[PDB]
């Protein structure tokens, strides 16, 4: 588990460089976006296993219910950019400027 | 004041509508007789006909309604538009700015009756026909080519936020017979004016404005003749089928907000006075405050309408 | 919007706030800015403009990612202690996650590039929200934190905040983006009282609120989103102009007016601390923050800038008014200074 | 000595070192892209202010 | 700070314990500063409306003048009781923790010699 | 093996430096879909087969796939080739594991020991993830709610940005 | 917390699961649920500032009852070490390890 | 980090060799990251153009890091006086110097030399009086 937790930390900060580092679609981002909820969903899921701590496991679950909206949210937003541009690449996003 | 409140408790626009219930405007050249039809049609159905917008049309609309001084109200003469084309102060351009808030403030006056009593509306000319009399001024010397942009970034920051007329219709006589309809009327202004400069107006209704609308908007053609016989156009008026056109998603919740917004007149013409700087359209800061510390002074305007005991108003020190 | 829609949505965002606030565990702290994220997003885009997708889609995606890494921290917590709490004994690095992570919502220093670009997208009145109803919840956050945290970074998010509103200010001339960088630099001075008295933290953002929300409504009573559009505001409203002048000065520390309170205790604080190094500096730049401030009083009352003939016809017709809550916000705000000592 | 030296160095010298400064500051693409990275760089110096100061 | 003291009432604007202290006398000068604040409020208020200034909403001025008011009387009770606390627990741990705070004895002018600068 | 939950935590690993070199947006979806299907197996590795299962239930199948879906509706404009994105991952999959190896020489170590499953009552029931996120309905009443109120706020949040 | 509605409210909707130590479900103690314990009531009326010092025997050994690494060293070495004399077969697999010795009920 | 403090430890004017190479590292880490900003915003062209600009803002600041460096401690060692803000203004006065000229701008050298030297002399003075930055909260 000490060594495996790292390998999870390590997957949330390889898919934090990712969604830090943009590249045309946006849709990878969104996607990038979830790997890490994944990975936090499985390191709580894995040390309130190893700790017995069954009044937490709500959590690991919350946290999933919690981050589904938050990407149908995400998706809602994408799919109203490749509507107003049809293109859905970070590139096109600078009017604001 | 109509709110949120007032929408959630009954008071829905949807409700009030009726088949006679429409936005109907008659747009014609300087002179298509079609005040006459207008009063006829709304004499027909009931409709509330609102009269052509004048440069003292806000000041009928606000507070005494007694007409205005010319400073006042901006400034504008058709009178000099006509004596003085292409003049240096620009009181054309000046002019057709004043008529555009003019009517932007009918329009959102007819709309307001519209949605709340439910009778519907008889404009005369619209907000979307006023552009044939800048076109026409752009197409000879009356005015430059910015000053053109002015008035369009105007029209594309207002305009698409009201509904489209339900119906136009088009009294048209040709570019001739309206200059002797000119010749007998008889203020001089009005004569003298140019043939080409008239054929530019109902060309640029021809070229644009009918076309643009025969989508957004059931567009009736009539002749000189089918005019004259109001009968015979209200007849089709209430023959036209209003289908086609933005106005069917208009649901209640929707119709809220764009009553909450004509119910505002000091947003319907937000973006009229928006910081463009143009010379002709520029009050100056000397000049500009002399006549607001004027035109506040007047009885009844220095406070709030029902505030101001100079015409009469009481009960203040409890309001 | 239906108006349920319109009770759901305003009801998470405040919900949001406030769960954050109620809760201990972290968790349920967590879900409270969760909520809040969500809930901002369909307000954002009411007009469904081309630039407003463009401001949703960016706050989205700062808001969610400092969201996970928020929820890293509380994770890893919850291995390096079993509580779903942070603890005297939390890693350091754990609590750094956090400050940056609640910086980035918050929107301070190194992370301040989109808050000036939600804030220019969004309609003046939800801007209101997105600036001042979205920060009470992390600093709540970080408010309870306090103890445990950073004194060097905090600091150093503090400097930069207050360096990067002042300068981003200068250039810009959009109103809603010389308020967006305003709030980066408040927002500043707050952070870095939080490791000393986190008590005037609650108190120099009360009076930045109650400083922001008049100003606000008082941008858009013209809805003006221009300075040139707010300088021709003695031709729509004359009044407003005398308030206007006091509460942008208060905003800026100047003396008289209840705006130096929250600029002064926290530098008495930071004096009492020792930090007469930090605090020097950032009461310096500060003084930079009021040149533009002053800068538009310029143009709004000081000179008549010239007007449109239109204008004329916008006087004739009733001025829908200013709610109440401007008066009584513009007058707390302006001068309370008298009443200081029971305001700390 | 007075209006152009006592005026370019001490009153006009400041209007001019800040001037400046807000030019490049605040001179940004206006893409995410760019800004998010900057965002990147952030964590990682202050990943380090802990590390070295540990 | 003063937070986490024992017996804090969580969510209580002001315990009964400030009942010891005396009540605010209605027309201390803040109260009174209030109430100016207060009708001046009201004043604004009319005047940003257009409305005649002093003559108008002679029933607002009062609720202004009297809101604010009365907002004062229970909210310096509070921030009194907020600084008498304060002093309960500072001049207590003085005691409790006397070492730390010890009396000092300061020599008479006589004694001490302070080093005469001599302006010339 | 021991080393039954390393080599996995490598692949999660893998899948996820495979979702951040962003990939094209359904050749990666898959990316997710395999470490999710990772991430499934090493939970069921501690024992947590309801947890474990439910990741494979409503991740995988049910948020993962509604993902690519849109994809396919947007976003798949499919225009480097994804192999010059797989030749950089296998880069990354020898060069984690010189991450690895430095550690691996300083050295836990040599595979999984007893690092998993550290204590199971050798005799009892009811001991078994499920009976945990049951908790739900006692004694952890108000995570329920909170979770009700997001997908319910959720439906309107939607449609609200939809529309 | 920063606004206590809870307390005051007197519901605890939030509090009774914050820690390992709390009511587990079927009352099946987690792993610790000894240690956490000595390390709350001792630090509970004693704030953090001196929970911090004197309440740090419980906490080295809570961090230890969790974490559990203090033994992986020990156990690491141990492994080394039999392997290195084992490779000179200085040490051989115990009965144990040689299986049998009679596992027993 | 040992390091970089190492530049405090040893008396002022004195090793001037480490003081310059410790005063151009940290010179040429702020050039790195000031590039990064740099090039993460305001992004280049081409990746050359940029790892060139990289390169011009570490030297640069490198160069001011080692003449302030060098100034300053041979400053103290020809006046032989160690402890003195005017060492280091000297020195953060040709640091600017050095800035300007990489700038190619007279004008910059002055702005440059005056509140680059004011700032160092600051430090001197900071630690000569003990002054502490980013303290830990003591109330
Ligand atoms: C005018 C309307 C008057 C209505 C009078 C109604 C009848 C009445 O109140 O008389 C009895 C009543 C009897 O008073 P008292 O308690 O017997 O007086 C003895 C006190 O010891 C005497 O009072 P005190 O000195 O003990 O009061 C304590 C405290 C009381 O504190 C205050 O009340 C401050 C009031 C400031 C005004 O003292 C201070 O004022 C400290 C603050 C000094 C100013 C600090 C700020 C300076 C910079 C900012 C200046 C203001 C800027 C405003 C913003 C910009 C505006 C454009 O008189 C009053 O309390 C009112 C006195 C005047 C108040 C201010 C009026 C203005
Ligand atoms: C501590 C002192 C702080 C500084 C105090 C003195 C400065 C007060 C702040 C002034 C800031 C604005 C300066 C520029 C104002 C321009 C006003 C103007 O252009 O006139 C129009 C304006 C509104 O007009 P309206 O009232 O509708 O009717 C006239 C229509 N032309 O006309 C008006 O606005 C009329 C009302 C103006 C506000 C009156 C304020 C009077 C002065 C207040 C002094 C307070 C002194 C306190 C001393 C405390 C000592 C402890
Ligand atoms: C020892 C004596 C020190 C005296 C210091 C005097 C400071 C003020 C002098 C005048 C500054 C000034 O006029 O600012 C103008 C500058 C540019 O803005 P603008 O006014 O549009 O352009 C005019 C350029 N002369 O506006 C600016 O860019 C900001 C000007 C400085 C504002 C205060 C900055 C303080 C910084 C502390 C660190
Ligand atoms: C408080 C009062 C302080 C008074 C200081 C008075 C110093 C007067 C020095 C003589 C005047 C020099 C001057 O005003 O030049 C302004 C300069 C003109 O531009 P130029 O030098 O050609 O370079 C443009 C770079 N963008 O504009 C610039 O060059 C601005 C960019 C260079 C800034 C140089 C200073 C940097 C200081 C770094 C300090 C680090 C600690
Ligand atoms: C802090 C107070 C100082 C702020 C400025 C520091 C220097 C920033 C910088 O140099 O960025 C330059 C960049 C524009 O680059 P460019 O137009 O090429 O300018 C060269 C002009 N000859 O301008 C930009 O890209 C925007 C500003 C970049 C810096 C953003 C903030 C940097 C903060 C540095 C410390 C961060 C600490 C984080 C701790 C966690
Ligand atoms: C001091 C702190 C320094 C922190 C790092 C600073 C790095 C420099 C920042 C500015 C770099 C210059 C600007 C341009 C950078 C760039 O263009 O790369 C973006 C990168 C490639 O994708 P794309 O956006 O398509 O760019 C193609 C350009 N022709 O887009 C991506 O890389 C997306 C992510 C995929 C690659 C990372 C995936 C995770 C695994 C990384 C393993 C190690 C990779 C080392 C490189
Ligand atoms: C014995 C006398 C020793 C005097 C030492 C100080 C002055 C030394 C001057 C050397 C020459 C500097 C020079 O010529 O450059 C002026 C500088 C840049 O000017 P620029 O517009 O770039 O054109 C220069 C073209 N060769 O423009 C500048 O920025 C000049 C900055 C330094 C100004 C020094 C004099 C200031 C006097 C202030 C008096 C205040 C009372
Ligand atoms: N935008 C405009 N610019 C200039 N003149 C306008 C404009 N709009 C209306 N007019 C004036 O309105 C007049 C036509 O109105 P008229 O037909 O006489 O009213 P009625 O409908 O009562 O007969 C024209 O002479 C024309 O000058």
């Amino acid at each position: 588990m000490p060594s495996t937790f790292f390998n999870l930390t390590m997957a949330f900060s390889l898919s934090l460089l990712g969604t830090l580092m943009f590249r045309s679609h946006l849709m990878s981002t969104l996607l990038c976006l979830e790997g890490m909820v994944l990975s936090l969903f499985i390191m709580t899921s894995v040390t309130s296993l190893n700790s017995n701590s069954m009044s937490s496991m709500p959590i690991p679950i919350t946290i999933l219910v919690f981050a589904a909206c938050e990407a149908a949210v995400g998706l809602a937003l994408l799919v109203k950019v490749s509507n107003t541009y049809g293109t859905d690449y970070v590139q096109n996003l600078n009017l604001l400027q | 004041r109509y709110g949120l409140l007032a929408a959630i408790l009954g008071d829905k626009t949807t409700k009030k509508l009726h088949e006679y219930s429409r936005v109907i405007t008659v747009d014609g050249n300087i002179c298509s007789g079609k005040n006459k039809l207008a009063k006829e049609i709304a004499q027909q159905l009931g409709m509330k006909h609102y009269p052509e917008a004048g440069i003292q049309y806000s000041s009928t609309t606000t507070g005494d309604g007694r007409p205005l001084d010319i400073e006042f109200s901006g400034s504008c003469s058709l009178e000099k538009f006509y004596d003085d084309p292409k003049s240096n102060d620009g009181n054309s351009y000046r002019l057709q700015s004043w008529l555009y808030a003019s009517r932007l403030l009918q329009y959102a006056d007819a709309l307001e009756h519209l949605l709340s009593t439910g009778q519907g509306v008889v404009l005369e000319r619209s907000i979307y026909s006023d552009f044939v009399f800048l076109e026409a001024m752009y197409n000879q010397g009356y005015i430059r080519k910015q000053c053109v942009d002015h008035y369009n970034e105007i029209k594309r920051l207002t305009l698409p936020e009201y509904l489209p007329p339900h119906a136009v219709i088009y009294i048209d006589v040709p570019v001739p017979e309206v200059q002797s309809r000119i010749q007998k009327k008889g203020d001089p202004h009005e004569m003298k004016v140019t043939s080409a400069y008239l054929q530019d107006i109902e060309n640029a209704y021809k070229k644009t404005f009918l076309p643009k609308m025969s989508e957004m908007c059931e567009v009736l053609v009539y002749d000189s003749w089918e005019a004259e016989d109001p009968t015979k156009v209200v007849e089709d008026i209430e023959y036209l089928k209003y289908n086609k056109g933005p106005w069917l998603k208009q649901d209640d919740w929707t119709f809220h907000y764009l009553r909450m917004l004509v119910q505002d007149k000091t947003e319907v013409l937000n973006y009229t006075t928006i910081p463009v700087y143009l010379p002709e359209i520029t009050i100056g800061a000397h000049q500009g405050s002399r006549i607001y510390n004027s035109f506040r002074e007047l009885p009844g305007r220095k406070y709030a309408p029902g505030y101001n005991a100079e015409v009469g108003d009481k009960w203040i020190w409890l309001k | 919007m239906n108006p349920i829609t319109l009770a759901i949505i305003y009801f998470t965002i405040f919900l949001g706030p406030v769960i954050t606030m109620s809760s201990t565990n972290l968790m349920l702290m967590w879900v409270g800015l969760e909520f809040s994220l969500l809930a901002i997003i369909p307000m954002l885009i009411n007009k469904k403009n081309p630039r407003s997708t463009e401001a949703a889609t960016k706050y989205f995606v700062t808001q969610a990612t400092a969201s996970m890494i928020i929820l890293l921290a509380i994770v890893l917590n919850y291995k390096q202690l079993g509580t779903w709490m942070f603890q005297q004994q939390t890693n350091g690095l754990i609590l750094n996650m956090t400050l940056m992570a609640l910086s980035m919502k918050l929107g301070l220093a190194p992370f301040h590039f989109w808050l000036p670009e939600v804030t220019q997208g969004i309609p003046l009145h939800m801007g209101l929200i997105l600036l001042t109803w979205q920060k009470i919840a992390p600093l709540s956050i970080l408010i309870q934190i306090y103890p445990l945290l950073n004194s060097t970074i905090i600091l150093m998010l503090a400097i930069t905040s207050i360096f990067m509103g002042a300068w981003g200010g200068l250039n810009q001339t959009q109103m809603r983006k010389i308020m967006a960088y305003s709030s980066i630099a408040h927002m500043g001075w707050m952070l870095a009282i939080l490791p000393y008295n986190p008590s005037l933290t609650l108190l120099n953002l009360m009076i930045y609120i109650i400083l922001t929300a008049p100003m606000f409504m008082a941008l858009m009573l013209n809805n003006s989103m221009t300075i040139n559009s707010i300088s021709l505001l003695w031709n729509k409203t004359p009044a407003m102009l005398t308030m206007i002048s006091l509460m942008l000065l208060s905003l800026g520390g100047l003396p008289p007016l209840t705006g130096f309170l929250p600029k002064w205790i926290i530098i008495t604080e930071l004096m009492k601390n020792n930090c007469l190094i930090m605090a020097t500096l950032m009461a310096m730049m500060a003084l930079l923050n009021l040149f533009f401030y002053t800068r538009l009083i310029y143009s709004t009352s000081l000179t008549m800038f010239p007007t449109n003939n239109n204008s004329k016809m916008m006087t004739h017709q009733t001025k829908t008014k200013p709610n109440l809550m401007f008066s009584t916000l513009a007058i707390m705000s302006t001068m309370t200074l008298p009443l200081a000592p029971q305001l700390i | 000595l007075d209006l152009i030296w006592l005026e370019k160095t001490i009153p006009k010298s400041t209007s001019t070192l800040h001037t400046n400064m807000t030019t490049l500051t605040t001179n940004q693409k206006g893409l995410i892209k760019l800004y998010f990275m900057s965002f990147l760089i952030n964590i990682i110096l202050i990943i380090i202010l802990y590390s070295i100061n540990l | 700070m003063m937070n986490g003291r024992p017996g804090h009432e969580p969510l209580k604007f002001l315990p009964d314990e400030a009942r010891s202290l005396p009540p605010p006398k209605l027309n201390d000068p803040r109260l009174v500063y209030m109430g100016l604040l207060g009708y001046c409020t009201g004043l604004m208020d009319n005047m940003l409306r257009m409305r005649p200034v002093m003559r108008a909403g002679l029933h607002r001025q009062l609720l202004f003048v009297t809101s604010f008011v009365f907002a004062g009387y229970f909210y310096l009770k509070r921030q009194n009781y907020l600084y008498a606390v304060k002093d309960h627990d500072m001049f207590g741990y003085i005691k409790l923790h006397p070492e730390d705070f010890p009396e000092k004895e300061k020599k008479t002018y006589a004694e001490i010699l302070e080093p005469f600068h001599p302006v010339r | 093996m021991n080393n039954y939950i390393f080599v996995l935590s490598s692949l999660f690993l893998v899948g996820c430096l495979g979702l951040a070199l962003k990939p094209s947006p359904i050749y990666g979806g898959l990316g997710l879909i395999v470490s999710g299907f990772v991430g499934c197996l090493m939970v069921l590795g501690f024992g947590g087969s309801f947890l474990g299962l439910m990741v494979f239930l409503i991740y995988l199948g049910g948020m993962l796939v509604v993902f690519g879906y849109t994809t396919a509706m947007a976003t798949e404009e499919y225009p480097g080739s994804n192999w010059l994105i797989l030749g950089f991952l296998v880069l990354g999959v020898i060069m984690e594991v010189f991450l690895i190896c430095v550690l691996n020489y300083y050295d836990l170590g040599d595979g999984l020991g007893d690092w998993l499953m550290y204590e199971v009552d050798d005799v009892g029931v009811m001991l078994e993830g499920g009976i945990g996120v049951a908790a739900m309905y006692s004694c952890a009443t108000w995570m329920m709610v909170v979770a009700g109120w997001s997908l319910f706020a959720g439906i309107f949040i939607i449609i609200e940005i939809t529309r | 917390p920063f606004l206590d509605i809870q307390k005051k409210l007197g519901i605890s909707l939030d509090r009774h699961f914050m820690f390992l130590s709390a009511e587990q479900p079927y009352k099946n103690a987690a792993r610790c649920h000894a240690f956490e314990k000595e390390w709350i009531e001792c630090a509970h009326g004693i704030g953090g500032t001196r929970a911090k010092k004197e309440c740090k025997i419980e906490f080295d050994d809570f961090e230890e009852c969790l974490l559990r690494y203090k033994t992986m060293r020990r156990m690491h070495d141990i492994k080394k070490q039999r392997e290195k004399l084992m490779k000179e077969g200085k040490y051989t697999p115990p009965p144990h390890h040689s299986g049998r010795e009679e596992p027993r009920p | 980090k040992r390091f970089f403090e190492s530049y405090h430890e040893v008396p002022d004017g004195t090793q001037c060799h480490r003081k310059t190479y410790i005063t151009t590292a940290l010179g040429g880490i702020c050039g790195i990251i000031g590039s990064a900003y740099s090039v993460s915003l305001n992004p280049a062209d081409s990746t050359l153009e940029a790892v060139a600009r990289v390169g011009r803002y570490t030297f640069t600041a490198a160069a001011i890091g080692a003449m302030f460096g060098l100034t300053t401690c041979v400053s103290a060692q020809v006046r032989e006086k160690p402890d003195d803000p005017l060492n280091y203004f000297i020195g953060g006065c040709a640091g600017g110097l050095t800035l300007g000229a990489r700038t190619h701008s007279y004008g910059t050298a002055a702005m440059g030399c005056v509140y680059m030297g004011t700032a160092a002399a600051l430090f001197k003075i900071g630690k000569l009086e003990g002054w502490e930055l980013f303290p830990t909260p003591k109330v």
